[PDB]
């Protein structure tokens, strides 16, 4: 096969290429954050990173941010609005490869 | 030599490569923007957790949205050829697209468009990574019981 | 340890969570499509899965499927301005674990 | 029994699922659309694909966003609780969170509300898969030589 559109001569990726943003929260959702212990969100990264870190695919870690945050937190709040409220993180991936903290 | 897949980021370089940390708590009276409670705490779980995985961080508290862009414009210029990947932490209140500095907005895209694979060449072909805390709306989820 | 968004009796999971987006392209960016081939990413997308569903983690088939898109295409257009363009698919995850299509 | 993970989901529920293929080629020309020719390539691939991975593979060709709306409401609410996922695939012009059904735009987040974890209880806990081919903006990446 053949055609107008692969197979260049000069190699060249895409400059949003290699990029992974691992944000907090849902598109278009606040994102919660306890006012001693730190966020839902950062407070799971780092447990998973200080477990995982040798041993997982990076977007398995993510992943496993994603189940902690679901699962564990849920909002508390004298107002009503702001009470029992859930959250999950969002992995948003433009890398090409996989990546291992570790070698 | 044997078979090479190449599947996997080459994180052996000398250096892990730098970990930024912009860390915005308090706010200028100006902006009515609240101060953010437990965010030192997240800062320093990060700068220990990072460490541990050797990265050179870097931590940086209540910028403006001025020196958040002389921040990573700057750090986008070093030379991180001997740097296996780069990554960036925002601490700070947002919207969708968008990081708070001290005293006014600052566009995720102006940010992240210093380490495309154009702008920062001792970059190219390796991740970069940006970990967000920041709200991205106002919908809350009222969850589902399981 | 103990506060106020934590271990909750009732179990409950985020609304938004266990959705996974597989985007074509960046987010502002366009997307690619050979009026002959068909798009540069279902293309690929089909022969990652095809060759990697019995082998590997979904997260890790969709990275291929951006490594494949990022460094095999490159658009050709008499136009200029759309002459010479390049993609990379965009991983959106609220997954909370691993996805293999074997079992 | 002995130790138990849970860190994949359960894939070996009797079905595998449905695959919802919305092949939109052919729009009104009330909308100046172009045709997206190469798009029935797409279709047919993912028809085989899917078909290989034991999905329930139905598809759809050239759909008004009424008719897109009125399909996604009427498979979110089948019963899935015999199926381990749900696969939707969308290929039709769009802008960012928007998909072009035939006559009109429809907002992405309106097809995937009806699959919440609230309102599609029979898929709560399993994973929704939904495979976008279509344009986020009008940006255009000059690539970079590696």
């Amino acid at each position: 096969a053949s055609g107008v559109d692969d197979d260049m001569a000069c190699h060249k990726i895409p400059v949003e290429a290699d990029f992974l943003y691992a944000y907090s929260t849902a598109p278009g959702y606040y994102s919660w954050r306890n006012s001693k212990d730190g966020s839902w969100f950062i407070q799971s990264l780092c447990a998973m990173l200080k477990q995982y870190a040798d041993k997982l695919e990076f977007m398995h870690i993510l992943t496993r941010v994603n189940r902690k945050v679901a699962t564990e937190f849920e909002s508390f709040s004298f107002d009503a609005t702001f009470h029992a409220k859930k959250q999950i993180p969002c992995i948003v991936s433009m890398l090409t490869k996989e990546l291992y903290f570790y070698h | 030599s044997g078979i090479s897949l190449d599947n996997s980021y080459k994180m052996d370089y000398p250096e892990m490569g730098l970990c930024i940390i912009i860390n915005n708590k308090n706010f200028h009276k100006s902006t009515g923007m609240t101060s953010r409670s437990g965010t030192d705490v997240d800062a320093a779980n990060l700068r220990e957790t990072f460490r541990n995985l050797k990265y050179e961080v870097r931590n940086k508290n209540d910028l403006t949205r001025e020196e958040i862009v002389e921040l990573m414009r700057d750090v986008s210029k070093e030379d991180h050829s001997k740097r296996s990947s780069f990554v960036c932490v925002l601490l700070s209140h947002g919207e969708e697209g968008i990081i708070f500095g001290t005293n006014g907005p600052v566009d995720l895209k102006k940010i992240t468009n210093f380490f495309r694979g154009d702008r920062c060449r001792s970059l190219t072909g390796k991740p970069k990574l940006f970990i967000i805390q920041a709200c991205r709306g106002t919908e809350l989820d009222c969850g589902i019981e399981t």
